[PDB]
């Protein structure tokens, strides 16, 4: 609806388009921040339960 | 007057290769890989 | 030997690329101490419906620091689906800890 | 008794109505009811020559113990969902019936079985009329003195192992009854084609999500519609068979359908894919288009593996799904 | 009674035979009755005169 309202705005001034990355949001490879933290926290999990 | 076909679609007759179709193919291929990988993580299909 | 335990790892929820690297470090940390690492494949539903437990070793962990999604499977199913069955399996595999 | 009038009315010989009088199970006796009725069928109808011949003309195959021999006790007794896709045009109605009971007895040797579901489909007009004869036969065979009906499944115990069975008989009389909400006036035409699509209409509206693990195939009358290969092809498309479903094809006569059939079942994936494609190209007309065969076309990617073959009788099992 | 006991001619795992149920094609089936309803109320009985 937001995209539809933008389109009709300015008596058809600009071309509005929707984009839905969606399930691609998970990514192909984890970032370095993710890799570094996954390691810190996994270590802390094991230290706790064990 | 010379035309060098340039479309991600490859709808122009005269060529079997339009400029930008490999760029496009590769970006969509990278997108589909991530989607299939996600399907592989969960008995699920994706309509792309 | 007396202090060695059976550790369970489960992936509950939608996929993230961070799952395999986290599971890798947790498996190595645990194996280093002599504990046995068991991966509950395909969340609680996998456990309940198929008893989908897989033992992990130093070699199994290979290439996981780079890989996205889940190698064991991730889903939003809950133990609620059948506690009794979850409890039966926890007792069978004698889990002494869970991540 | 009412059946005896129905039979005379359907041009059927009195023999049948006469059998239903001399037909009675001893119950208390060591011999299981299915086996009693079975032996009574052989006597009244003299099915000794024809059975022997059915073996003889099929390279002396054991037409009495087709299942029993091939499979071990576990394998035969694990089968729970069975579809019998008609009656052979090569055997008499009493031999065909007998064989139903005989195949049934074969899967019920054990006392360590989960329930059995057996579906008999009597597709053409030739056999269709004997539904009630078969129903009174299966009723006595199982001994449904547990708790017959105009419609519906016959439930009881069966064989050497008293294995709970539920025998389902799909024919046009039951299909008409259904369509007219059980009205007295069920006298209207119904083509074998219509009948196949209504059987499906029922599977999808009844909800059934159980897989057939033994598929009995033969040469039925009305091959234009009741074509062996075409029935298999359909079941493959609708995802109705178990991933290790057994496909038994029995008969005496060898024709082109049997060649077409065997070349498909035993064909390489490339052969099957073309088999399908060229049929569609050669046989599909804009008038033909709607027929079920044009929709539920088979799947080349289903692999089979030969298990048994004694001249004209064979067992193939689904061995994989390429994807 | 064998009727109330797990059936031996079935593709059953040791845990499936202990749980007395198995998941067939999604459907939770009783490893005894073959029925969808896993719990039979007739199995817990008072034996009297």
């Amino acid at each position: 609806l937001i995209a539809a309202i933008i389109g009709e705005a300015g008596k058809g001034r600009f071309e509005s388009r929707t984009a839905v990355p969606g399930h691609v949001q998970q990514g192909k490879s984890p970032s370095s921040i993710d890799r570094v933290n996954a390691c810190r926290l996994a270590i802390k999990c094991c230290n706790f339960i064990e | 007057l010379v035309l060098i076909p340039a479309t991600i679609s490859n709808n122009v007759p005269g060529t079997e290769y339009s400029l930008g179709s490999d760029t496009c193919l590769n970006s969509f291929m990278e997108y589909c890989d991530v989607i299939k990988q996600s399907a592989a993580a969960t008995n699920r299909v994706f309509v792309v | 030997e007396s202090s060695r335990l059976n550790i369970a790892i489960i992936h509950v929820g939608a996929p993230t690329s961070a799952l395999n690297p986290a599971t890798r470090v947790a498996t190595l940390n645990s194996l280093a101490k002599g504990h046995r690492v068991f991966a509950i494949r395909n969340g609680f539903a996998g456990l309940i419906r198929h008893g989908a437990v897989r033992e992990l070793n130093w070699i199994d962990v290979e290439d996981w620091h780079n890989t996205g999604g889940s190698e064991i499977g991730t889903n939003r199913s809950l133990p609620s689906d059948d506690m009794g069955t979850v409890a039966y399996y926890f007792q069978q595999y004698k889990f002494d800890g869970l991540i | 008794d009412s059946i005896i009038r129905d039979l005379e009315r359907e041009n059927v010989g009195p023999e049948f109505g006469e059998f239903l009088n001399t037909l009675q199970t001893d119950l208390n006796s060591e011999k299981p009811p299915i086996e009693q009725v079975k032996s009574q069928l052989e006597t009244h109808f003299n099915l000794a020559h024809e059975t022997q011949e059915f073996s003889r003309k099929n390279d002396n195959a054991p037409v009495d113990k087709l299942l029993t021999n091939y499979y071990n006790n576990y394998e035969v007794n694990v089968l729970e969902f069975v579809l019998q896709m008609g009656f052979s045009r090569d055997l008499s109605i009493p031999l065909n019936v007998w064989f139903v009971l005989d195949m049934i007895s074969q899967l019920s040797t054990s006392k360590q079985d989960l329930p059995l579901d057996y579906y008999l489909v009597l597709n053409n007009s030739q056999t269709g009329k004997y539904s009630d004869f078969v129903r009174y036969l299966i009723y006595e065979a199982v001994g449904a003195e547990i708790h017959l009906a105009n419609r519906g499944p016959i439930r009881g115990n069966v064989g050497a192992g008293d294995r709970k069975i539920t025998f389902h008989l799909l024919c046009k009389k039951t299909a008409r009854m259904i369509l007219v909400g059980d009205d007295r006036e069920t006298d209207f035409e119904m083509s074998d084609r219509s009948f196949v699509t209504l059987l499906l209409d029922y599977y999808q509206r009844v909800g059934t999500t159980k897989k057939i693990d033994l598929l009995l195939l033969t040469n039925n009358f009305d091959t234009n519609m009741n074509n062996k290969l075409q029935q298999l092809k359909i079941l493959e498309s609708l995802n109705m068979l178990k991933s290790n479903c057994y496909v038994l094809d029995y008969q005496i006569t060898v024709d082109q359908v049997t060649a077409n059939f065997n070349s498909y079942v035993e064909g390489i994936p490339a052969f099957r894919r073309h088999e399908i494609a060229n049929f569609l190209k050669k046989r599909k007309t804009p008038k033909n288009a709607d027929e079920l065969i044009f929709k539920y076309v088979g799947r080349w990617n289903i692999c089979y593996q030969k298990k048994f073959h004694q001249g004209n009788i064979s067992i193939h099992q689904i061995s994989g799904y390429l994807d | 009674d064998a009727n109330f006991q797990v059936k031996h001619n079935a593709n059953l795992s040791a845990d499936e035979r202990h749980l007395r149920f198995f998941y067939d094609d999604g459907v939770k089936t009783s490893a005894v009755s073959g029925k969808s309803s896993v719990i039979d109320d007739n199995t817990s009985v008072v034996i009297g005169i």
